[PDB]
């Protein structure tokens, strides 16, 4: 039928470069803002908690870090939680049932991999049961070293999630499109 | 029979190991995954296993 | 290459806070163990859990699993 | 107590080869009956029929083992298998490691003869 | 051990010259040599296409636009198989970024509707040529360009029209380029088929449910796409890749229905009526039935005389018939 | 006709990793069959490829939470086949730090228990007091929960300069923050409730089923290693 | 239209609101590893009498507390008469109450070792 | 018309910003109480909080599991929520000044809290996940035990009253608050008021150390907002209804002699100040008894499912027809048989 | 009823004789049927007519005629 031609731009900036230069931009950044903002300030995590890094990840909520002051509030159930945290060793008979939970948690949802252990195997990098990283199975936000990392290194693991919504186009993508 | 609490202890020796403890009312596999070949414990089995999973 | 150990084996166990914690090593004369087994509290104790939690409420099952105070680092190693 | 879990068998090495075939034929009954509960729970796109094809080539892979205690440890070992699939303790990703022929065709060269074999190192 | 399922030998020349040594037996630690680009590697079909390729290790380009669509691929490759790229149509230097090294290109670019941005013309034929114009200037070994089923240059429909103009295009500036046709796609969460069947509150047709058309996995074409990676024997051929046998529109939603044990609503409409609501509803943000769509709800499947099928690949299609429950099995309540 | 569930993997109670089928008839448990290897990593098997040194580290990382007490275990095995004594100043440091392990380790598991009853405040009051010791912790070792510090042979470093005055100074108080979390917890009716008669086992079958420690001293046998074979 | 009515109608509209908010801006992506019943993370009936009991029991009860309505509600009316009436009443129903607890309706190894020698 | 609007604009406004912060106190509260801070980042001193979980959830997707009915999935929140708000129609903040000034008040007030356990009722059958439906049993049953207590507290008050417009009952405590004769019937209403909203120590309904979770188990997003929110909303609730009935409502002490002083004649001046006094004496009651709320779910470990039945059934039951019994003969001896 | 039995044996593989189902034929003798085979249409059968057969006697049957002696 009847287009036949084009005017597309050449150099239409990335979303990565891209600065809001527009009555819509601007309101687009707003809305896009109010949504960060919630996905920061409402941090609620699965606890999916495996070995040592779980003691780790219970003293971040003890009275000295209280994570409960900045918004993380643990939720058992995946159904009503953003984010799942790995914090273990991986072995190969709990592999289904971590993927299977990743599975069931409603979008949007992130995954944070907490420990050696989880991260790329760790201590046990070379057993017969132990799966060498949670990135096998589940997709990856955030990797926090150590073993087990101190209750200060998640807490930066989570600002570094919280820097990764917060830098999140929701509607400015839909723009885009 | 003489002892209740041998009978985790006996699993655990038959799953890294094989051996069969004749008269066990419940033998099986009590570390190992589900359907696991081999019994690790064993000086000719290897480090790493003979096996991996990932997510396909 | 590490220290070598005169051959032989022990039990040697402890008082640890969970109960008695043991270890079985089997030393060959070389730098490296020939055969460590740890013998965890937690293991005897959830071995117990179906003889002791049987004829309770599921709430009373909550309540012996605390108690028996398990790690599960300790139940599988 | 600690008592036994269901359909669990004490362990009893068969003085006879006669009163091992028994217990033999019998745990391949058991296996036949419990396909379709093994077809429901593991939820699987195969067929009920596949899933006894299945059955009947493990049995068979051992069909001319003499010794009788390499019998009894076989025989053992499947009985722990059967309890492991009937109480759903399994998940459906070790269930399906026993069917690897029904997953789909892996790739265009399945090397045969020496040649295919030789190109791709595997001679 | 593993095997290189997807390799006929061990060494391998590109068309470039480049010398592609493949190295262990074939599994997630080792590694084919080769380097792809998959234009719209996070959609329905690009998602199948890039687990095929990333399971053997070669390494995987994907250019994608939305950060959090990306993220189930990374799964899919060892460490550094899978790597990401900013992408844009309207930028070419970044279309240039993401082609630059690679030794096979394969676009999956296309849209089933029209947006404020892209219009149909937008999207199949200046996308394409614009991919094909950075393919040409770096002189990529293979380019595979992904078109629909009946696309004709002349055809009623916009998206076919634009999909023949995006081949002709294509063909004039990679001289060496294949083209596949594929059917409509089903399988697992598929667009516009199977999952749209099993949870629409009504399926309403201006042609009485009566296309034809050999619906195809998913799976197959992906397979298919990979072997046409693998072999460069497929050079310069137009392949169409459709299934088994030929089904009506209503044929496969009464085999829906038999296998759902549920009975899925069917509403006749005029196509004037359904036109004007198309139209009105293409006013929403999100996907929705386009009007170009209910226009393709009159063009029954037509296969090309003279092109490549599954055969000479040497593979066979799955049956629909077969998956069917496998496929929709969420829905059946029972 | 029993009904089964699936206690865990994903139940706090359950601590992540304890798949516990039950079968209950309407509320009673009629049998339990805990499933573990949830956690199963190979240990013993990765132990037999590493030095003695090397292979310390693997018992920190058995009983979480006692990290110095699994040390000593394994270097007391390690010294009786070696056939060397420790120095004096480092058994009084093992058993300074043993003990410091045993408080740690108690806070976690009373804490815990009480959670999992309900009650949640005690769990944020002992982990304030863990965290006072984990400060000591770290300071003689540089690790808060893996110390890695107790060595087949005595302990890694010497203790750091001004170490005992604040152990003392913690201590003066700690009393105290007992007396809270007992405040709440003896005498309440309901933690009663929940507690008594609960879970019992007899002398007899404590003995046969391989229980040890509180799980023994509970049924009325005194018997304690730390009394009875004096280490 | 006064302020009761008005009010009653207004608070179902507001739940409306925020459902059609929240369907018309969260992602909708079902997918059979999603739509699966949450047990602990993987897949896979008798009952007592007092369950049964506490709710039939719950219904006499009722009837029971909420016949003494139109009673408070003319105490003085009735005056010493009234009042008489209620207390046999209450007595009445108090009776039955002590067969509950007598019966124990809603409530839900010590032998000796002997050897013959 | 306008005046109605108005009026009832700003009773929602209150009620529903009311709940979501009492949210946020409780987080604040039991985290002092806990050595530790709770929400201080969220907005200034945390005060945004409750705004930011509601976003997020707003913005989350619904999942309808497989084998569940959607239908009745994502209306029984909708019900309980919607009855936990009509319940305040009738909730007055000063003589007459309420939205229904009903002559049935009290009976408006019971019969929409009876209509509370729907929402129990239906999720277990809705949800399918099992943990729901133990939960659901259990808490349906443990609800309507404590109902029971609810009701017959109510029936005892109406005792002294001989009315169901609940500003009547207010008023007939200018001359004491009821909570002192029946001190306690106050503190067997907290233990049940307690109970009824399934708190702590009575958390057995959705406890997640027996049960995951509980019957919400399998609700996210704006289901589990209304959950939520008809928890709390309910909390406050029965705190009113505690309020009125044992607490003297909107009443704190005669304050005649100093608008006597302060004021020579009636004026809009005067009459806000009389009802910022009624107001603020009625919240700082409610006040106090929601920070008793939290402060019982700090201190007390849950009951069981046998306990709690036990406990209503067998120990709080046979006092309260004791008191059925030992009122009325109280009012024959003195011939004190209140008028209507 | 007898005939569903036959139906039932017959569509089995190992046979070449679809006609030599007499009603007293023995499977080991006649048949060939292999002691897995005798299993497999044992439970065939069961399967057929939904009853559930006992260990003892279920072994205890080897020909048509004790099939329909049962059945
Ligand atoms: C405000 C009201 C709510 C807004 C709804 C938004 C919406 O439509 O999203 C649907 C949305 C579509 O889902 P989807 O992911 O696109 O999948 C759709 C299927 O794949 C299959 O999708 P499909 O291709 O079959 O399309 C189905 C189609 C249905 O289309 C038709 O069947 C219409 C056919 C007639 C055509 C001609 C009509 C006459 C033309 C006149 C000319 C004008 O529905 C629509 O897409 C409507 C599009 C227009 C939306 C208008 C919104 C404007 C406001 C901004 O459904 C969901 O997201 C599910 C959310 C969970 C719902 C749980 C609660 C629901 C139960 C509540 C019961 C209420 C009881 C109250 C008492
Ligand atoms: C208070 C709230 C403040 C925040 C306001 C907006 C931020 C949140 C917006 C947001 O995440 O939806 C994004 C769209 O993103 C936009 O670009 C869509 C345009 C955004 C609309 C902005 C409206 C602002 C005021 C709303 C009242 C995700 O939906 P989506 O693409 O999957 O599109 C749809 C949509 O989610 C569902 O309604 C459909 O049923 C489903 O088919 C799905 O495909
Ligand atoms: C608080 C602020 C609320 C208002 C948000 C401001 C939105 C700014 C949008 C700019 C308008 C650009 C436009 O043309 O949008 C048209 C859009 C369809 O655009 P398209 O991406 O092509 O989707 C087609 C899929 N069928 O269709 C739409 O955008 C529909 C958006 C309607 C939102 C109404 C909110 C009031
Ligand atoms: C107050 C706010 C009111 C908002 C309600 C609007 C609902 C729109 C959602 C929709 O389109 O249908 C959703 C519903 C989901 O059910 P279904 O997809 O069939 O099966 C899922 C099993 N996993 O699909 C259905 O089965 C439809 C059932 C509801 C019928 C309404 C038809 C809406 C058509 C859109 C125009
Ligand atoms: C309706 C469903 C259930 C109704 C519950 C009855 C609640 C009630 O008590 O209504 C009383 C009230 C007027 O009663 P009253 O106290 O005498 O008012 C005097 C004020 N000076 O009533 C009112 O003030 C307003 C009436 C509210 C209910 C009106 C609903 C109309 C029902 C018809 C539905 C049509 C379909
Ligand atoms: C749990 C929370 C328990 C808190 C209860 C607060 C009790 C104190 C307020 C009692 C209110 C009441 O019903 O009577 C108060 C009334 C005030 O008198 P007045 O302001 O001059 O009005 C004149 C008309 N009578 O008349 C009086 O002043 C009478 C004296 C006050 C009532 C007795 C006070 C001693 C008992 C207090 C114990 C309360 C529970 C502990
Ligand atoms: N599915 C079918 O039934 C059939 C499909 N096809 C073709 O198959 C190919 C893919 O099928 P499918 O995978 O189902 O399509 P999808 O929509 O599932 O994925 C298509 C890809 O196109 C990308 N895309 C669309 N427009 C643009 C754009 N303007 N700029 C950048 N990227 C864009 C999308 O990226 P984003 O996610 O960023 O939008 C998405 O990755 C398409 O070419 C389609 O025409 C042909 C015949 C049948
Ligand atoms: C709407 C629903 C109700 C929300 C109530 C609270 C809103 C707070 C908010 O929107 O937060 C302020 C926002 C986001 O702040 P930011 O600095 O971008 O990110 C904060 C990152 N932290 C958490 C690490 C600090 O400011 C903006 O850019 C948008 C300004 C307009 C807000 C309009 C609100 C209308 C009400
Ligand atoms: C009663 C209401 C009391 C709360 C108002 C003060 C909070 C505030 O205004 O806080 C500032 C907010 C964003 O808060 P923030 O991004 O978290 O910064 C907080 C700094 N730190 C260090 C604590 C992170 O700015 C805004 O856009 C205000 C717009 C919100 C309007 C909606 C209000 C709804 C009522
Ligand atoms: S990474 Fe280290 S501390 Fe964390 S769980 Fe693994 S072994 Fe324990």
């Amino acid at each position: 039928p009847r287009v036949s031609s084009s005017s597309m731009p050449t150099d239409f900036p990335l979303p990565s470069q891209q600065k809001p230069n527009s009555a819509v931009d601007y309101t687009l950044t707003t809305l896009d803002a109010v949504a960060n903002w919630a996905r920061q300030g409402s941090f609620w995590p699965v606890t999916f908690g495996l070995a040592c890094c779980a003691v780790e990840m219970m003293h971040v909520s003890a009275p000295r870090y209280d994570q409960d002051r900045l918004g993380i509030i643990f939720r058992a159930s995946p159904r009503q939680s953003d984010i799942m945290i790995v914090a273990g060793t991986l072995t190969n008979k709990m592999a289904p049932v971590l993927r299977q939970v990743y599975d069931q948690m409603p979008e949007p949802r992130w995954v944070i991999s907490m420990g050696s252990c989880a991260n790329g195997g760790g201590y046990y990098h070379f057993s017969y049961s132990v799966v060498r990283g949670c990135d096998r199975i589940v997709p990856v936000d955030v990797y926090v070293p150590g073993c087990p990392p101190t209750s200060e290194a998640l807490m930066y693991g989570v600002f570094q999630l919280q820097r990764k919504m917060r830098n999140t186009k929701i509607t400015r993508m839909w723009y885009r499109k | 029979c003489l002892y209740e609490g041998a009978n985790w202890f006996e699993r655990e020796a038959y799953d890294m190991y094989g051996v069969f403890f004749e008269g066990h009312p419940d033998l099986r596999r009590i570390m190992t995954d589900y359907g696991f070949e081999g019994h690790p414990l064993r000086k000719d089995f290897p480090l790493t296993g003979y096996t991996e999973v990932r997510w396909d | 290459k590490g220290y070598s150990v005169p051959p032989g084996e022990t039990y040697t166990a402890i008082e640890a806070p969970k109960g008695e914690m043991g270890v079985y090593v089997v030393s060959d004369g070389s730098e490296r163990p020939y055969k460590c087994k740890i013998r965890a509290p937690g293991f005897a104790h959830l071995g117990a859990f179906d003889h002791i939690a049987r004829g309770h409420f599921l709430p009373d099952a909550v309540a012996i699993i605390g108690t028996m105070d398990l790690v599960f680092g300790e139940v599988d190693r | 107590a600690i008592i036994a879990t269901a359909f669990a068998e004490t362990v009893k090495f068969s003085g006879s080869k006669q009163e091992l075939q028994k217990r033999t034929l019998a745990l391949y009954r058991q296996f036949l009956r419990g396909a379709p509960t093994f077809a429901d729970l593991y939820e699987v796109q195969f067929s009920i029929p596949t899933i006894r094809t299945k059955i009947r080539q493990e049995f068979e892979r051992h069909r001319f083992v003499d010794d009788l205690s390499i019998q009894n440890v076989l025989y053992a070992k499947g009985h722990m298998e059967y309890q492991e699939c009937i109480n759903f303790w399994k998940q459906q990703a070790q269930f399906l490691k026993y069917f690897p022929e029904e997953d789909d065709i892996q790739g265009r060269h399945q090397p045969s003869n020496f040649v295919d074999k030789f190109l791709k190192n595997r001679a | 051990m593993n095997s290189f399922e997807n390799l006929a030998q061990d060494v391998n020349i590109t068309r470039s010259g480049k010398t592609l040594i493949a190295k262990g037996t074939g599994g997630r630690s080792s590694r084919t040599g080769y380097t792809a680009t998959v234009f719209g590697a996070n959609g329905f079909l690009g998602s199948y296409l890039t687990a095929k390729l990333a399971k053997h290790g070669t390494t995987v380009v994907v250019p994608y636009r939305e950060e959090m669509a990306k993220r189930h691929l990374k799964v899919t490759g060892d460490l550094g198989v899978v790597n990401f790229l900013e992408m844009d149509l309207r930028n070419l230097e970044s279309i240039d970024e993401a082609v630059r090294h690679s030794d096979i290109v394969v676009n999956l670019i296309g849209r089933e509707y029209e947006t404020k941005n892209f219009n149909y013309y937008d999207v199949h034929v200046e996308g394409a040529r614009r991919i094909a114009e950075a393919v040409k200037k770096h002189n990529i070994a293979r380019y595979i360009h992904v078109s629909a089923f009946n696309a004709e240059i002349d055809s009623p429909s916009e998206f076919n029209h634009t999909k023949g103009l995006g081949e002709q295009v294509t063909k004039d500036i990679v001289p060496w380029a294949t083209i596949v046709r594929p059917a409509p796609m089903f399988g697992r969460e598929d667009k516009w088929f199977l999952d749209r069947m099993a949870r629409s509150p009504c399926l309403v047709s201006a042609n009485k449910f009566q296309e034809t058309s050999n619906p195809v996995h998913v799976i197959d074409v992906a397979a298919a796409l990979e072997r046409i990676c693998f072999d460069d024997s497929t050079v310069a051929q137009t392949f169409e890749l459709y299934g088994p046998q030929k089904f009506t529109q209503k044929q496969i939603i009464d085999m829906v229905s038999e296998t759902l044990r549920k009975e899925v609503r069917h509403i006749e409409l005029p196509k004037a009526l359904y036109q004007a609501y198309t139209k009105a509803t293409q006013a929403i943000w999100w996907p929705t039935y386009s009007p170009d769509q209910v226009e393709r709800q009159f063009l029954s499947q037509k296969i090309d005389p003279s092109a490549k099928t599954f055969n000479d690949l040497d593979l066979t299609p799955m049956e629909l018939p077969d998956l069917m429950f496998k496929l929709i099995r969420p829905y059946r309540v029972n | 006709r029993a009904f089964t569930i699936n206690f865990g993997p994903q139940h706090p109670a359950a601590h992540g990793v304890l798949r516990l089928i039950l079968e209950l008839s309407g509320e009673e448990i009629i049998r339990s069959d805990p499933h573990v290897g949830l956690l199963h990593r190979g240990t013993e098997k990765l132990i037999e490829y590493k030095t003695y040194m090397q292979a310390l580290p693997y018992f920190d990382r058995l009983d979480y939470v006692s990290m110095m007490t699994n040390e000593q275990v394994f270097s007391l095995a390690v010294e009786k086949l070696l056939n060397v004594e420790v120095p004096l100043r480092g058994k009084y440091i093992r058993t300074m730090f043993g003990e410091i392990t045993r408080v740690l380790n108690h806070l976690m598991s009373v804490c815990s228990h009480a959670m999992d009853v309900g009650a949640l405040t005690p769990f944020l009051w002992g982990f304030e007091e863990r965290e006072k010791l984990m400060e000591f912790y770290e300071r003689v070792s540089g690790a808060r929960l893996h110390a890695a510090y107790v060595r087949p042979g005595g302990v890694s470093q010497d203790l750091p300069a001004g170490l005992l005055d604040d152990i003392y100074m913690w201590a003066t108080q700690f009393g105290d923050r007992l007396d809270e979390i007992e405040e709440l917890l003896t005498d309440n009716r309901i933690w009663k409730l929940r507690t008594v008669n609960i879970g019992t086992v007899t002398a007899q079958d404590a003995l046969n089923l391989g229980l040890s420690g509180p799980m023994l001293r509970g049924s009325g046998i005194p018997f304690d290693i730390r009394k009875n074979a004096p280490y | 239209m006064n302020t009761f009515i008005i009010f009653i109608i207004l608070i179902p509209i507001v739940g409306f609101a925020l459902l059609a908010v929240n369907i018309l801006l969260a992602v909708y992506k079902p997918y059979n590893e999603k739509l699966g019943a949450f047990e602990c993370g993987l897949t896979s009936l008798a009952f007592n009498a007092a369950f049964i009991l506490v709710a039939i029991l719950f219904l006499p009860f009722d009837l029971e507390i909420s016949t003494l309505l139109p009673y408070v509600m003319s105490i003085y009316l009735v005056s010493n008469y009234g009042f008489t009436i209620v207390l046999l009443f209450l007595l009445i129903l108090i009776i039955g109450f002590v067969y509950e607890i007598n019966t124990n309706a809603l409530k839900i190894n010590t032998d000796s070792l002997i050897y013959k020698l | 018309m306008i005046i109605n609007i108005v009026e009832i604009l700003i009773f929602l406004v209150c009620v529903l910003f009311s709940v979501a912060y009492l949210t946020v106190a409780e987080r604040k509260t039991l985290a002092y109480m806990q050595r530790r801070l709770g929400p201080n980042f969220v907005g200034y001193y945390g005060l945004l909080q409750a705004f930011a979980d509601a976003v997020k959830l707003l913005l989350k997707e619904i999942v309808l599991p497989k084998e569940s009915n959607y239908i009745i999935l994502v209306i029984s929140p909708l019900i309980t929520l919607i009855t936990a708000l009509i319940g305040w129609v009738v909730i007055p903040l000063g003589p007459g000044i309420t939205l229904g000034e009903l002559n049935l008040g009290i009976l408006f007030s019971l019969a929409i809290g009876s209509l509370g356990v729907f929402g129990s009722l239906l999720s277990g059958w809705s949800s399918n996940s099992k943990y729901s439906l133990l939960g659901s049993i259990r808490s349906t049953a443990q609800l309507i035990s404590y109902e029971l207590i609810l009701t017959s507290i109510f029936i005892i008050i109406i005792m002294f009253v001989s009315s169901l417009n609940i500003t009547t009952i207010i008023e007939t405590q200018r001359v004491v608050w009821y909570c002192i004769p029946l001190l306690p019937l106050l503190l067997i209403f907290f233990i049940a008021s307690v109970a009824e909203t399934a708190r702590p120590p009575f958390d057995l309904t959705e406890s997640e150390s027996e049960l995951v979770a509980g019957y919400f188990t399998e609700y996210s997003g704006s289901p589990f907002v209304f959950f939520f929110l008809a928890e709390y909303s309910n909390i406050i609730l029965i705190s009113a209804f505690n309020g009125y009935l044992l607490l003297g409502g909107y009443l704190s002490f005669n304050y005649s002699y100093l608008f006597n002083i302060l004021f020579n004649d009636y004026s809009y001046v005067s009459f806000l100040f009389e009802g910022l006094i009624n107001s603020s004496a009625y919240a700082i009651k409610l006040v106090f008894l929601m920070f008793s709320f939290i402060w019982v779910r700090a201190a007390f470990p849950r009951f069981t499912y046998d306990n709690l039945i036990n406990f209503c059934w067998i120990i709080l039951l046979p006092l309260l027809f004791g008191i059925f019994l030992i009122i009325p003969s109280t009012l024959y001896i003195f011939d004190s048989f209140p008028t209507l | 009823a007898e005939k569903r039995i036959a139906a039932v044996l017959e569509s089995f593989d190992k046979i070449s004789n679809p006609a030599a189902i007499t009603p007293t034929a023995s499977f080991a003798k006649d048949l060939n049927l292999d002691s897995l085979d005798t299993v497999e249409v044992v439970v065939a059968i069961e399967e057929e007519f939904g009853i559930e057969i006992p260990d003892k006697e279920a072994d205890e049957i080897k020909s048509v005629n004790q099939a329909v002696e049962y059945i």
